[PDB]
RNA sequence: CACCUCGAUGUCGGCUCGUCGCAUCCUGGGGCUGUAGUCGGUCCCAAGGGUUGGGCUGUUCGCCCAUUAAAGCGGCACGCGAGCUGGGUUCAGAACGUCGUGAGACAGUUCGGUCCCUAUCCGUCGCGGGCGUUGGAAAUUUGAGAGGAGCUGUCCUUAGUACGAGAGGACCGGGAUGGACUUACCGCUGGUGUACCAGUUGUUCUGCCAAGGGCAUUGCUGGGUAGCUAUGUAGGGAAGGGAUAAACGCUGAAAGCAUCUAAGUGUGAAGCCCACCUCAAGAUGAGAUUUCCCAUUUCUUUAAGAAAGUAAGACCCCUGAGAGAUGAUCAGGUAGAUAGGUUGGAAGUGGAAGGCUAGUGAUAGUUGGAGCGGACCAAUACUAAUCGGUCGAGGACUUAAC
RNA sequence: GUAGCGAAAUUCCUUGUCGGGUAAGUUCCGACCCGCACGAAAGGCGUAACGAUUUGGGCACUGUCUCAACGAGAGACUCGG
RNA sequence: CUCGUUAAGGAACUCGGCAAAAUGACCCCGUAACUUCGGGAGAAGGGGUGCUGACUUCGGUCAGCCGCAGUGAAUAGGCCC
RNA sequence: GUAUGAGUAGCGAAAGACAGGUGAGAAUCCUGUCCACCGUAUGACUAAGGUUUCCUGGGGAAGGCUCGUCCGCCCAGGGUU
RNA sequence: UAGUGAACCAGUACCGUGAGGGAAAGGUGAAAAGCACCCCGGAAGGGGAGUGAAAUAGAUCCUGAAACCGUGUGCCUACAA
């Protein structure tokens, strides 16, 4: 099954895309227990697409990954901007070329003050 | 005659003459007689039967000791069968699906799938109230009773946890027996979710 | 599944065109009738020159339904409409010709005359 | 519906019998020895399973 | 599920031709009117295929005497002596339920000669 | 009649839910008959179950239509409005007939007209915690007691027999198949199926093409997995004992006879006790069986003393579902397939993208049953169930027997 | 008490009677007239158009219903405030 | 409570089709009784709608293509006695 | 004045996410990015009315239906030509 | 809670369009000697150390009742109406 996360269908989809792209960009984020336990599957599927690497996988991922700036360097006296999608297919896929799934780990931490909502750290291995 | 098995699922089978019937597949890895109870030691006659070998780390020293007599691995399920011929059974004896033959009439006991907290409409098949014409009474359990008692009679059925009960279906037909796969095909459908425990016995009514 | 107030086409030339169900014979509380069941119906629309005429209380047998029947071999038959044949008390059809296909269930129900007259039995 | 009779102190205390907090899952952190929640990162040293995180 | 597959693998039939919804098929369906058994041909367009393994079934639709008729058959029933693919039709979906509303020319399906 | 209620006890009908009485509507048993048979009439026993769908009317009632084995009569605040409705009746408006000089009114009608309340206690339906059950644990269990279920048609045969002059037409017995009800389940027929597939409109965004995303009820539309489901499928009220009711006896006197009774003894109902299903030892009367742990340490006092480590075992915590409001239950915690991912399948959809070919083009063919593919199936420790902690016995006395 | 209308927003008896409509119509429509207790400017009768008016019937349509099933969201439920 | 879908039936619901469903835009054809001659009337009942070429008098027409469906979504009368 | 109901009803239409910062302390303040909502308005001006709520710098007692490092609140200066 | 409504910044606050209605609220100590300094805390608030005859007279300050809330426990209580 899957979790509703207290959102409508469209809202839940948008939030998952946001958090999944955030995890792709940062490689480590802090969220609630339930959000993490769903983001793990979504982001690992995105990494599967990146590992595939073909154009079909690229477009499938583009339907999900957000259009954000993953990173920016100054290379050859020119600013090189890498999007979330480009980072996925250029860095994360090759990085996990060998692992057979399980690309993320979740570490439980203190509950949040305002809610007592259980918090966790989700990060690539 | 009886055996314990696991409700594998449901399918359909073509009999001879081309008729098509629904069957439930129930797998029964050979059960083992773990204990024999008698009027002398227990005051009634029956045989304790174990099924579905269990990992040792999942068992207790007392449980291992109990099954030691029969000299078998720990069993997940244990149940007593009555109305059997104690002479034919002994601790350590095995019971296989071949105990039954196709065409037998049996009673199948299981634990109904649990539905959780359910309203009276579903739980007791009571009538809804009108859904329009100003009705503000849709899925409620009706009147609780007359005024005079100043109370509610017992068995005034209401919402509550539904399912998970011991249910027996009588006079089901043993369509087929596969000893190699420890499978019994029983015509119809039987209570319980897949992988749940199932108890086949020779029909009492017969 | 034909119930009270359900309307059916008439699959014969007895004169009636559309009938409306009054009862589903066969039991005190019986709710629905299917192929091969007899019903008490009223003629809501009749051909001008027919024998059976509008507003007459008649008996009929259902010969095809949208919700059809399941055969013992595991097959099913479904039709595109609910049609019935007006019959006498002894199952003899009131008309002389039957229109459209008819379901084979009528044979075991012993509507042999209708079965023979039917242009096709399925 | 409204209370027909006020609730007495004894009855009120009986009802609150089960209205209590609990603390579970605390044991010494391997890395630093501070009490932590099992299966959680130690809030003090930030270690879990013997590694900084 | 693997266990069920094995149990029903025996009764699965093998000579079923390769057809999909939209193909016209003739079904040689056995029928008994008492002691005598007979083959009644039901020829029509395949409207639906569903299920898996032994439980797979398919529906065939024909307009006989101005009335639409549908027959649903288990794909592996021994009571169907033979299934014959009269034609291959071009359709764009698995379930052809829309045909039920159409009549005559509107219900025509172009052939493809696979 | 005016005894409770006028510092409020809500009134008809309907709906939901029933429950009880028997003066029994059907089914069951029986006597008498102006009981030939099929039908009946009347009375006796019998309350186990069942006892309908509409037209009219606010209606109850009643008539009617069509069924049924039957369409019972009543009580429960003419049961049931902190459970529902509010059509009628009792507010304010207005009108008709009528009465009144009149305001108005009914000896009457007609159209329209606010039904509030977060459940404290008992009660009822479910689910936990505590302690008990006398050493501590893991399982399996007997059943004191309780609940459930309890209905019935039609056809065939016996037999066109018994009966009857004929029409007509059986008891008993044996089969087949339904109705209503009901327990389960999703293999089938279908429904649903908002993180499955596809088509498609408008606009807008990813710079543009192409390909996609956002919003428009899930934008709309066509399908649909798992799960949940009925109208779908399967099954049930089978047979049979025990004691009886009405009834009928056998033997038998009181009372030479007679006599079912006083003694003695039997048949006899859908009813009673079983039989069938479910719950059930908090059944404080706390039962029984199998298996496991083993008699430790310290101090007080002979104490059924106190505490402190544990044993068997259980739980905390964590991964979860076949479970679930939460507890609980059950599957697992590397002694590992518990879940996620990954790999391969399946259902499902219906031919992806990028190319190539044809066409002026829309588009079609092909690469290719492709691509995609929530919950389904099978493998795989890749990720997370790490490390840990807490609780948990040493078994009283009396008296028979040995 | 004329014309006109009449079981009527008026008819108690009354579900008057008859006909139409329905399988079945105390409502509705047409007719009759023993008008309990119509009636001519507190107007009589009729009347195209109009009406969130009252009333009856028909088609279409459907979860209103037979008889309920599933899904979405908010509350309810658990936790922190 | 708010919302979506629903097998077969289709008002059997109910005091009463209450609620919901259905109709809904534009263009074309066609449109009854009755009437105060204005109306009734958007009566009713039907048909067309997308995209690509060719031709147009520029509104069309002809040909072709695709889908279950072309005011492809949103917003738009239900009708009759 | 304090109870009971009870740690119960309610917390007043709707989308937020994460990174960084600040700080004793952050779901709630600041910055950034994406996302989403209104757009004959939920935008831009104004009249009335309010009467300093405007700006800057501080604060977290009370008020804010949670929190608050923040505010139309509190403190101090200042602002209408 | 008396005594003027008002012992105190009272016809005030507040209510009302307006006339008008109209509160609550006294007490450290003899003397501020109103707790320097130290410690926990961001603060608040505390613990010391001091002032004082007295600080359980610490400004919500004389006395400090009852309701109500809480901590400790000598006895009793999980087959009872
Ligand atoms: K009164
Ligand atoms: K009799
Ligand atoms: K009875
Ligand atoms: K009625
Ligand atoms: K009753
Ligand atoms: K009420
Ligand atoms: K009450
Ligand atoms: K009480
Ligand atoms: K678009
Ligand atoms: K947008
Ligand atoms: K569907
Ligand atoms: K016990
Ligand atoms: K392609
Ligand atoms: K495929
Ligand atoms: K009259
Ligand atoms: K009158
Ligand atoms: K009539
Ligand atoms: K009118
Ligand atoms: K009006
Ligand atoms: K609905
Ligand atoms: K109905
Ligand atoms: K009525
Ligand atoms: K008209
Ligand atoms: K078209
Ligand atoms: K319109
Ligand atoms: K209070
Ligand atoms: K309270
Ligand atoms: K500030
Ligand atoms: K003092
Ligand atoms: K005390
Ligand atoms: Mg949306
Ligand atoms: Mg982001
Ligand atoms: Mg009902
Ligand atoms: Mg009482
Ligand atoms: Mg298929
Ligand atoms: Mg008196
Ligand atoms: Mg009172
Ligand atoms: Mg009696
Ligand atoms: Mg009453
Ligand atoms: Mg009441
Ligand atoms: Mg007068
Ligand atoms: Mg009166
Ligand atoms: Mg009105
Ligand atoms: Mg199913
Ligand atoms: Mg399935
Ligand atoms: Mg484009
Ligand atoms: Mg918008
Ligand atoms: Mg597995
Ligand atoms: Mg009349
Ligand atoms: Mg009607
Ligand atoms: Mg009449
Ligand atoms: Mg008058
Ligand atoms: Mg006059
Ligand atoms: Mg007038
Ligand atoms: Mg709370
Ligand atoms: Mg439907
Ligand atoms: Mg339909
Ligand atoms: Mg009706
Ligand atoms: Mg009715
Ligand atoms: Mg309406
Ligand atoms: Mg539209
Ligand atoms: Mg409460
Ligand atoms: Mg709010
Ligand atoms: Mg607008
Ligand atoms: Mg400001
Ligand atoms: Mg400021
Ligand atoms: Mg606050
Ligand atoms: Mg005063
Ligand atoms: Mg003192
Ligand atoms: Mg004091
Ligand atoms: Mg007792
Ligand atoms: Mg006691
Ligand atoms: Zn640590």
């Amino acid at each position: 099954s899957y979790r509703k996360l207290g959102r409508t269908s469209s809202q839940r989809k948008a939030m998952l895309r946001d958090i999944t792209t955030d995890l792709i960009i940062n490689e480590r984020i802090v969220t609630t227990e339930a959000r993490a336990k769903e983001v793990r599957s979504t982001v690992e599927k995105m990494i599967t697409l990146g590992k595939r690497g073909d154009l079909h996988a690229r477009r499938q991922a583009a339907t999900f990954v957000r259009n954000e700036v993953a990173s920016v360097r100054e290379e050859d006296e020119s600013i090189v901007v890498e999007s979330a999608l480009q980072k996925l297919f250029n860095d994360l896929g090759p990085r996990f070329a060998e692992r057979q799934g399980g690309y993320t780990r979740i570490l439980k931490t203190e509950p949040r003050r305002g809610d007592a909502a259980p918090m966790v750290v989700i990060e690539f291995v | 005659k009886g055996i314990l098995g696991k409700k594998v699922g449901m399918t359909q089978i073509f009999t001879e003459s081309g008729e098509l019937i629904p069957v439930t597949v129930v797998e029964a890895t050979p059960n083992v007689v773990l204990q024999v109870k008698t009027v002398e030691t227990d005051g009634y006659e029956a045989i304790q039967v174990g099924y579905q070998d269990k990992r040792e780390v999942l068992s207790n020293k007392p449980a291992k000791g109990h099954v030691a007599k029969a000299n078998t691995a720990p069993k997940r399920f244990i149940k007593e069968f009555k109305n059997v011929e104690l002479g034919e059974y002994e601790v350590g004896k095995e019971i296989k699906v071949d105990v039954f033959q196709a065409g037998d009439v049996v009673d199948v006991t299981g634990t109904t799938k649990g539905k959780g907290f359910q309203g009276a409409i579903k739980r007791h098949g009571q009538s809804r109230g009108p859904m329009s014409h100003g009705s503000r009474y849709h899925r409620r359990p009706g009147s609780m009773g007359p005024v005079a008692p100043n109370r509610v009679f017992k068995n005034k059925r209401l919402a509550g946890r539904m399912g998970g009960d011991r249910v027996t279906i009588q006079n089901l037909e043993v369509v087929k027996v596969d000893v190699e796969r420890n499978v019994i095909l029983i015509k119809g459908n039987i209570p319980g979710a897949k992988k749940s425990l199932i108890t086949i016995k020779s029909a009492v009514k017969a | 599944m034909i119930q009270q107030e359900s309307r059916l086409r008439v699959a014969d030339n007895s004169g009636a065109r559309e009938i409306l169900t009054i009862k589903v014979l066969g039991g005190s509380g019986r709710k629905t009738a299917n192929i091969g069941d007899v019903i008490v119906a009223t003629v809501k629309q009749a051909t001008p020159g027919g024998v059976v005429k509008k507003g007459e209380v008649v008996k009929a047998v259902i010969v095809r339904t949208k919700s059809g029947a399941r055969r013992a071999d595991g097959s099913y038959i479904k039709f595109d409409e609910n049609a019935a044949v007006i019959i006498r008390d002894d199952k003899s059809p009131r008309g002389t010709r039957i229109f459209g296909p008819v379901a084979r269930e009528l044979r075991e129900n012993n509507f042999m005359k209708i079965v023979s007259l039917a242009p096709e039995v399925l | 519906a409204v209370p027909a009779r006020r609730t007495s102190k004894a009855k009120k205390a009986k009802r609150r019998t089960h209205y209590k907090l609990t603390i579970k899952g605390l044991n010494a952190c391997s890395n630093c020895g501070e009490m932590k929640k099992s299966h959680h990162v130690c809030p003090a040293c930030g270690h879990y399973d013997g590694k900084d995180v | 599920n693997p266990l069920i597959q094995e149990l029903t693998q025996e009764q699965l039939r093998t000579d079923i031709p390769a057809f999909r919804p939209g193909d016209t098929v003739r079904v040689h369906a056995k029928v008994v009117e008492g002691t005598r058994e007979r083959i009644q041909l039901f020829e029509g367009v395949v409207i639906k295929r569903r299920g898996a393994g032994i439980s797979e079934t398919y529906t065939v639709r024909k307009v006989s005497n101005g009335v639409g008729v549908e027959r649903t058959f288990p794909l592996h029933t021994p009571r169907v002596a033979q299934i014959e693919v009269v034609r291959y039709g071009k359709v764009r979906r698995a379930k052809l339920y829309y045909l039920r509303a159409l009549h005559g020319k509107a219900a025509r399906i172009k052939e493809i000669r696979r």
